[PDB]
């Protein structure tokens, strides 16, 4: 564990995995018409509790 | 203009009824922005007196991030409850005065005739 | 969206704690990534468009901007990497540092929900810009070139900052998604069409229109490289974008307070052609250029028809690319002679046989060459402008003439001809600045190869 | 995912924005009011005291 | 005189180093920076590029639109029925005014 | 080198130290306290 | 001067305006603006040179003719109304008399002509005072009387304030007069919306002195006092022209800076009254405030002056002088605007 | 605790310190008249500490290692070249004049800064208010521009009247012949051709002005050879000496507090010479400006602050 | 007022001479003792624009 010139190589993918998981935060926010759109508005499978989650 | 409204306490940075609004999460965007400040102005403080950086005071670092957080808590709370008491007196307004804030309906587009507007 | 600006926040942090030795490759290398990951949002399999929040939105006209924004700024960093090599590290990390606040600033411009949001960024973008031009410009009259391309643009915009507040306070969003559907027709007074001159002369000026374009010259001429590329590649599309999305809450004001900017554009077109057949600085040229381009996109967003928006995103983007080319292009031999003067080397393709197809292929993408989205760009719009009125292809056809004759003027009196014997300095090449134009002309063929994409709002 | 959550997601931010808009314009005209006219809580200017006026018996009777 | 240094006179590089490349002194630092240019901007970036965006299934509703089309030229030539009336809406649901 | 001027910054403040570290601490632990209670009375007073 | 003295006259700076305050009676207020005035005369004239001797005897012969008109507005409300409080129906000729003359104190246009020339008779120091604390508490009195003054000569004095301030600055090589130019200008966007949320007028007092403070500062640092002085600050201390350039950038209104949300806010509250094109007017004006500061910043942060032979000796030497201070309150400036909801 | 307010508060004050050799005394004189040895033998004596003459390298000496430095650091000047080309168009001359006016202007405020703080007496040599002596003599001849007249006597206007001058002045005579071949003896190429009518100006300086403008406020104490040899005897002249007529007697505690304040402050100090009167002979342009500044923090000791610096040796860095 | 700490602690250093009705030394009545009491105690609860 010498000499770590080379550990900065995590700062942009640890950029983007908290990015990804910030916009899955935010569709989670936003979990409002989700199945109350009257163009799918399908009933839920039998398997199903939500439908893109 | 919220200065004179009834029961207003002076001087009182958190009335009780504001412990009823719920608090930030303290993982919140701004209070982490504030602990960002803290820790740039750390950095910077240690560029001016021609210091290390990111290496030098971490004493003084923690310190910066602690009380920007330590004081964007109590001031979010503080802001919170303002606008909680601005939606309550709005609501309550309309409420007492509907004659001036009337049940408004509104019409349809095969109704209402908008003109059109050729581009050609 | 998120997934592409916390990246890019975290390319400064890789450039501030790298190595001196290790922080133009490694934030080169990212910066790759972030444009590769920039395409994740061209995933649109359908008509409705990509919100990710109330913040950030994404439709066909802000992708294809936001990916060359992304796209760019390797291009740019390694250009950058001549000059200023013998500058100290903590300079060129200020450079690198406002380079990738560039890209950040533009990407949020071009996602952004509100118009308060995209004012506020297309403002901030003035100060990365001013910094580039005047602590790394060479020359001393980098300063009067800051000072106009800054007041210009403030100029213009603080009316626009008042006419938004008007907005908000009038509807109540400034949203542009419910803007859209909610939209009331305007009772054509006065109080309107100063409206209407409010929110159009700030991006207007940054196009630029031919009365107010004196900026872009000053600017392209004395900014080092890098700040000329985007100044030429999507500063000046910052203004058509805006445009194009503020535009729809002025109907029916645009079908006669759109006369004097089409007519101005039209006319200044040709009159910056006409100087560009004539100027003795290359730098010049290309901005002459781009200013008769960009005229053309002003008279298309003003006309309002589908093709005219389409031919407008076309010519947005191809001008971009090729115009950033033919910057690279010019670098290329200034940072031997030192001299922006054109006529000084001018028998060239002896030593630069390859960069000098770079050179053909840049131009004829500036001329109307018809396998080409600069072509298409422009047909679209001309044929858009035909509609409108018969009488305009006798301008455009104007243009597109003396546009021929500059564009292989320069080529040959560049390239072509006896060498200056006298000029040693002529070094053989640098495969970073062939890859420069492999990496501008690639993007052109494979767009020609597919313009789905490059369309707009229309198509 | 898919176009569902695209669609559904846009009116969430739609009917959120709305919103915002309609409680803007109304607490515009809910300022105008209050200040235009001293019914209610905001704009209320203050007045003198009325704890520190004396109401003992004076010197004189028709004080 | 004012007691500045002279123009450093124009330097040449392939004397030290004629395999530079264009981007650093160092003849390692040139070769790791061409390998990562050349890598990470073609062989990722111009050919995975290229690659997902011709595998982007029916940009902006394309293929489903022609598909859509078919059945409904089929539909309404079969059925007798006027293949695209010059009204989008019926007047079944629509208010004029008088006068 | 060795400094022909011994500066003021040789050696640390150790009384600074310790008391910036406590009342960082101090901070977060009274954070956290007052965070707890505050959700407490919240769920309290507005029921649940 | 011994500590006695300093611990007297620093706590008479400080009582003043906090009488002020925590005052209904306008009697004590004026005792509070004299006692602001009284202490701040000494160490004006600690230096004891004529510019010292000038600038003390302009402030005081400025403020007390001020100090009586306001006690003839109080004195006359007192002979109205039988009270000592601007209650309404007072009359317009005696809040605009207290209105004059608080302009006057302040240091607006045209009563403007005494702050540039104050402020460079005297040190960096006395210059910050003067500019961030004597303000507080004649604009507190505006802000407890703001529902009934005349909002006609409130927005001439704002607009005069704004041009001339702007104008002024234009041409100045002396720091200590641009300082003071900025000041009227700011005072201007201040008291424009001073009868309109004076939230806000507070909210622009308080980034003014956020923003003025650490720039004084730099200027203490190597004492500078001319563009040509604080353009030696890439060899003396060059880890300076970060803040520097992004505060200037603040204090000329610039967007991604917390700078702009005062005048944006302002400009907002100002729409929503139909106060439009004295809005439009300021905002154009306003960049003529930003133009100055961005000559300087090019003379010190993006085009290096030449410096001097005898420069080098500083760079041998240590310092101690940036209080720790200077750090947060450029930090907080320059870098606030995303929390701008929570400050309104 | 750094000096200050807090401290002079608590009793840190001055005139306890003060016992009847806390003087700050000047030996002056001509190029080579003996007052090295003269101002080390009193020192011994009266319990002072000797401070030799400011060169072009006190700064470099009194920080950091301690070292000299390369020329272009430690000014840009050579005495040398100033004795074999004093005419140059280069201008070594005001150059070395105005870096050796700070030098002194610095070295006198590290003794006031020692003297206050402990009340211990310095012996100088040669002070700030002896060196325009060398400036007249280039501008009787054609070694200097009168404009670096003007630049050297305005930062001599704006830094001299700060500091308290000395108790006494001890300036030895020699007439020219005699410090001529006393330098001709001394073994110094370049000392050797200088000129006859340059020591002669020196002396007319001296004794016209630098005299009586210091008798009204000092005790002068002309000697010649015969009586600067056997210090002991100029010693016990000091000793006997009435202190009065000048401004030292006019000094309470809290103006030697300012005082001490003024000089704990180097940059303070100094900011007056490094005014932006430009001068061609005292700028040095940006480009090389920057490369000295940059190859100066890129030395050993330099490039942070003194106790951070971990390539020397420093430690606990990350809890100062 | 602008900072209230007369009504945060109590005390009354200004706010109870603030006009005629208010304790003369010795109980001795100004003039318009009756009429600014009553105006006072119809203003009060209101505030400005609508006790004007
Ligand atoms: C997340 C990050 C957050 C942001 C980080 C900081 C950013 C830095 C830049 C800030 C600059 C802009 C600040 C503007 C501002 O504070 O609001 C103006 C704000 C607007 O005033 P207002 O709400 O219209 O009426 C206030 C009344 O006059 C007075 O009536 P009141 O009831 O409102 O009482 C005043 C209140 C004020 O307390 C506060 O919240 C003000 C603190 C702001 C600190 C600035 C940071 O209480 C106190 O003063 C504290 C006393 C506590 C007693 C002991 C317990 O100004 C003040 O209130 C001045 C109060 C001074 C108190 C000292
Ligand atoms: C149906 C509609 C289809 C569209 C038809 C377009 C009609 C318009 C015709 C335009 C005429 C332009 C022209 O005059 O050509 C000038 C141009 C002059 O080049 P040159 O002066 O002879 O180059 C010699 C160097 O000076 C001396 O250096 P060198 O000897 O080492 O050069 C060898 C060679 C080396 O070139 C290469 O190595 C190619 C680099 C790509 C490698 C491919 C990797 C394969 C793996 C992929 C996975 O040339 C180059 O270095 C140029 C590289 C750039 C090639 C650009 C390709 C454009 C294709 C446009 C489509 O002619 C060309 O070589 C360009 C290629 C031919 C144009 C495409 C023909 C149509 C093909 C259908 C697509
Ligand atoms: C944007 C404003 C640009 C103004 C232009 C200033 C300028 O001319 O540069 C000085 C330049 C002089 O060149 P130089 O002699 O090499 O500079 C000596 C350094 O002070 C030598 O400094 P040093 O030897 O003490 O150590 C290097 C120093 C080098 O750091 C610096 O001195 C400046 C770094 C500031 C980077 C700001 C880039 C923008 C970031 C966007 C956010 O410290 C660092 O390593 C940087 C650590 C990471 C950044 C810390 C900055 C935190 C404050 C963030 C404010 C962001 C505002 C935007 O001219
Ligand atoms: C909403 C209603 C309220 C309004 C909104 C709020 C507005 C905020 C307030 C207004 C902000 C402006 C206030 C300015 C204050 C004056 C600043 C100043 O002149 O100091 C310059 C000072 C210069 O520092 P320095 O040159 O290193 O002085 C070192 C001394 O030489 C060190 O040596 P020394 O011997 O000179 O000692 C100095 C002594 C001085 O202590 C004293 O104050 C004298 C009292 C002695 C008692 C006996 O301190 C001590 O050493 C301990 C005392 C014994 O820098 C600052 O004070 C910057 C901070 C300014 C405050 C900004 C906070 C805004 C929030
Ligand atoms: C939107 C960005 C705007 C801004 C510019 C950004 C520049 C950075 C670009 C990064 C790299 C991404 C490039 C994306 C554009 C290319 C996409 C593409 O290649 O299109 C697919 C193309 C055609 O294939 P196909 O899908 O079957 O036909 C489309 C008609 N439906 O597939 C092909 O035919 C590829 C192979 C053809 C090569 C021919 C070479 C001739 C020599
Ligand atoms: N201000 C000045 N300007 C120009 N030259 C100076 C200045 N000060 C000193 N010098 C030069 O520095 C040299 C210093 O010699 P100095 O008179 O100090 O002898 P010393 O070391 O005191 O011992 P001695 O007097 O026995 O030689 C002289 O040659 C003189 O010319």
């Amino acid at each position: 564990q010498l000499l770590r010139e080379h550990w900065v190589h995590i700062l942009v993918p640890a950029g983007f995995v908290f990015g990804c998981y910030l916009d899955r935060k935010d569709d989670e926010k936003l979990t409002a018409f989700r199945n109350k759109s009257m163009l799918f508005q399908r009933e839920l499978r039998p398997n199903e509790e939500v439908t893109w989650k | 203009m919220m200065n004179g409204r009834p029961g207003h306490e002076p001087l009182k940075f958190l009335p009780d009824e504001a412990r009823s609004l719920p608090p930030p999460k303290l993982n919140d965007p701004r209070l982490v922005y504030m602990g960002l400040l803290g820790y740039c102005t750390g950095l910077m403080d240690n560029m001016l007196r021609m210091r290390p950086v990111m290496r030098a005071g971490l004493h003084r670092q923690l310190l910066f991030v602690t009380s920007f957080v330590f004081a964007g808590y109590f001031y979010l709370k503080r802001q919170n409850y303002l606008y909680a008491v601005k939606d309550h007196d709005m609501f309550g307004y309309i409420k007492l005065h509907p004659e001036d804030f009337p049940e408004k309906e509104k019409k349809t587009y095969a109704e209402i005739l908008e003109p059109f507007h050729p581009v050609r | 969206m998120l997934k592409i600006i916390l990246p890019s926040l975290m390319l400064l942090p890789l450039t501030w704690l790298s190595s001196p030795k290790k922080t133009w490759t490694n934030v080169t290398s990212y910066s790759f990534l972030i444009s590769l990951t920039s395409l994740t949002l061209l995933w649109q399999t359908d008509e409705n468009y990509k919100n990710f929040s109330n913040m950030f939105s994404s439709d066909p006209l802000s992708t294809p901007l936001i990916i060359l924004t992304a796209w760019l700024l390797p291009l740019m960093l390694m250009a950058s990497q001549n000059h200023l090599k013998k500058d100290n590290n903590v300079l060129q990390k200020l450079y690198i540092s406002m380079l990738i606040s560039l890209q950040i600033l533009l990407i949020m411009t071009f996602s952004a929900t509100e118009l308060i949001m995209f004012y506020i960024l297309f403002e901030a973008t003035l100060i990365p810009t001013l910094i580039i031009i005047t602590r790394w410009g060479n020359q001393t009259e980098r300063l009067n070139a800051g000072i106009y391309f800054l007041f210009y643009t403030l100029i213009g915009s603080i009316p626009l900052l008042i006419a938004l507040i008007l907005i908000q306070n009038h509807v109540g969003t400034l949203n542009l998604m419910i803007l859209s559907f909610t939209t009331h027709t305007l009772d054509a007074s006065w109080s309107n069409n100063l409206l209407w001159l409010a929110c159009m002369m700030a991006f207007l000026i940054k196009m630029p229109l031919y009365g107010v374009h004196l900026w872009l010259p000053k600017a392209h001429v004395e900014a080092p490289i890098a700040g000329s590329m985007i100044l030429a590649a999507i500063l000046l599309k910052l203004g058509s974008y805006g445009m194009i999305r503020i535009s729809i809450i002025l109907d029916p004001l645009t079908k006669y307070m759109a006369y004097p900017f089409i007519l101005l554009s039209l006319w200044g077109m040709i009159m910056t052609s006409s100087i560009c057949l004539r100027q003795t600085d290359l730098k010049s040229l290309i901005a002459y250029s781009s200013v008769s381009h960009m005229a053309l996109v002003i008279a298309s967003i003003m006309i309002q028809t589908p093709w005219s928006f389409m031919g407008a995103t076309m010519l947005m983007i191809a001008h971009g690319l090729t115009s950033s080319l033919l910057f690279c292009l010019a670098n290329s031999n200034y940072e031997r002679i030192h001299s922006r003067t054109m006529i000084m080397a001018r028998g060239l393709q002896m030593v630069f046989p390859l960069m000098a197809t770079w050179w053909l292929m840049a131009s004829l993408a500036n001329l109307a060459l018809p396998p080409s989205i600069n072509l298409m760009g422009e047909l679209f719009i001309t044929m858009s402008l035909f509609s409108w009125s018969n009488f305009t292809i006798i301008l455009m056809g104007i243009n597109i003439i003396i546009t021929g004759m500059y564009s292989m003027y320069m080529i040959i009196t560049t390239q072509r001809g006896k060498l200056t014997n006298h000029m040693i300095n002529l070094q053989p090449s640098h495969t970073r600045e062939l890859t420069l134009m492999a990496l501008h002309m690639i993007p052109l063929i494979l767009l020609t190869t597919s313009p789905k994409l490059i369309t707009g709002l229309t198509m | 995912d898919g176009p569902e959550k695209n669609y559904e997601k846009t009116l969430a931010i739609l009917q959120i924005e709305s919103e915002k808009a309609e409680l803007r314009l109304k607490e515009q005209e809910v300022r105008r009011l209050m200040r235009a006219r001293g019914d209610g809580p905001w704009y209320q200017f203050p007045t003198p005291e009325k704890e520190f006026i004396d109401h003992s018996p004076k010197a004189t009777p028709d004080n | 005189q004012w007691q500045e240094d002279p123009e450093p006179e124009d330097e040449n590089v392939y004397a030290k180093n004629p395999d530079f490349h264009g981007y650093d002194s160092d003849p390692v630092v040139d070769v790791w920076n061409m390998r990562a240019v050349f890598f990470f901007g073609f062989s990722i970036v111009l050919v995975f590029g290229t690659t997902f965006v011709a595998y982007v299934p029916d940009y902006r509703m394309q293929e489903w639109a022609r598909r859509e089309a078919e059945r409904l030229v089929k539909y309404r030539e079969v059925n007798g029925l006027p293949i695209m009336e010059s009204n989008y809406f019926d007047p079944s649901k629509i208010q004029l005014p008088e006068d | 080198k060795f400094y022909v001027r011994e500066p003021v910054n040789a050696k640390p403040n150790w009384l600074a130290v310790g008391l910036s570290v406590g009342a960082s601490v101090f901070m977060w632990i009274y954070l956290i306290q007052t965070h707890n209670e505050d959700v407490l009375e919240y769920k309290r007073r507005n029921g649940l | 001067m011994n500590p006695i003295t300093l611990a007297i006259i620093y706590f008479t700076i400080f009582l003043g305006p906090v009488i002020t305050m925590s005052s209904t009676n306008l009697m004590l207020m004026w005792v509070g603006l004299e006692f602001s005035l009284l202490a701040i005369i000494p160490m004006l004239i600690n230096k004891k040179n004529p510019r010292s001797t000038e600038a003390a005897t302009k402030y005081f012969v400025t403020q007390a003719t001020a100090s009586m008109i306001i006690l003839l507005a109080i004195v006359l409300n007192y002979k109205q109304l039988g009270t000592w409080m601007f209650q309404q129906q007072t009359n317009g000729l005696i809040l605009n008399m207290t209105l004059m003359a608080l302009s006057m104190k302040l240091g607006l246009a045209p009563f403007h002509f005494w702050l540039p020339e104050v402020t460079q008779g005297i040190p960096l120091h006395m210059g910050l005072i003067l500019l961030t604390w004597q303000k507080i508490a004649p604009l507190s009195i505006l802000i407890q009387i703001y529902p009934l003054l005349n909002s006609t000569i409130i927005l001439m004095l704002a607009i005069t304030s704004i041009f001339m301030g702007a104008w002024g600055g234009l041409n100045q090589t002396q720091m200590r007069k641009i300082m003071a130019y900025s000041s009227i200008a700011h005072m201007g966007w201040m008291l424009a919306i001073l009868p309109y949320n004076p939230s806000l007028t507070l909210l622009n007092l308080m980034i003014y002195i956020i923003l003025t403070a650490p720039m004084f500062m730099a200027l203490m640092l190597n004492n500078s006092m001319t563009i040509n002085s604080i353009s030696l600050l890439w060899n003396k201390t060059p880890a300076m022209l970060t803040m520097i350039s992004l505060m200037l950038l603040s204090l000329g209104g610039l967007p991604p800076l917390t700078g702009f949300l005062p005048k944006w806010i302002i400009i907002t509250e100002l729409m929503k009254n139909n106060c439009l094109i004295m809005a439009t007017l300021m905002a154009m004006m306003a960049l003529l405030n930003l133009f100055f500061y961005t000559r300087l910043i090019y003379s010190t942060s993006l085009t290096m002056f030449p410096t001097n032979n005898n420069s080098k000796m500083m760079t041998h030497q240590t310092k101690t002088k940036p209080n720790l201070m200077f750090s947060t309150l450029a930090i907080m400036s320059t870098m606030t605007l995303p929390l701008a909801p929570q400050l309104i | 605790l750094r000096y200050g307010l807090l401290a002079a508060i608590l009793g840190d004050k001055t005139t306890k310190k003060l016992h009847e050799y806390s003087r700050v005394i000047t030996v002056d004189g001509n190029i080579c008249s003996g007052k090295n040895k003269l101002a080390k033998e009193i020192a011994q004596q009266l319990g002072m500490k000797h401070y030799p003459e400011a060169g072009i390298q006190y700064s470099s000496t009194t920080t950091g290692d301690g070292r000299p430095l390369d020329i272009e650091f430690s000014g840009s000047c050579s005495l040398e070249k100033f004795y074999d080309d004093p005419k140059s168009n280069d201008g070594n001359s005001y150059r070395l004049q105005s870096w050796l006016y700070a030098s002194r202007l610095l070295q006198y405020a590290d003794a006031l800064e020692h003297l206050l703080s402990t009340g211990q007496g310095v012996v100088l040599e040669r002070s700030i208010y002896s060196d325009f002596v060398f400036l007249e003599a280039m501008y009787n001849q054609g070694y200097i521009r009168k404009q670096c007249v003007d630049h050297y006597n305005e930062i001599k206007r704006l830094t001299l009247p700060e500091y308290l001058p000395p108790h006494a002045v001890i300036y030895i005579d020699v007439p020219v012949p005699e410090v001529q071949s006393r330098i001709q003896k001394k073994g110094d190429p370049h000392e050797m051709k200088v000129t006859s009518a340059y020591l002669q100006d020196i002396e007319n300086a001296y004794k016209k002005t630098f005299l009586p403008k210091m008798s009204e406020m000092c005790e002068v104490l002309v000697y010649d050879s015969w009586e600067a040899e056997d210090p002991t005897k100029v010693v016990e002249d000091i000793e006997y000496l009435k202190y009065n007529k000048g401004p030292w007697l006019k000094q309470d505690d809290w103006t030697f507090h300012y005082l001490r304040m003024l000089v704990q402050d180097k940059t303070e100090v100094l900011n007056y010479t490094t005014i932006p009167v430009y001068l061609p002979e005292i700028t040095i342009g940006a480009h090389q400006g920057s490369r000295i500044y940059n190859s100066f923090r890129e030395l050993p000791g330099r490039k942070y602050a003194p106790g951070y610096n971990a390539e020397v040796g420093d430690k606990w860095i990350w809890l100062k | 007022p602008f900072l209230d700490i007369q009504k945060k602690l109590g005390i009354s250093l200004d706010r109870h001479f603030m006009f005629l009705s208010a304790e003369q030394p010795y109980k001795n009545a100004a003039r318009c003792h009756a009429f600014e009491k009553e105006w006072i105690e119809c203003a009060h609860g209101i505030g400005g624009t609508r006790a004007k």
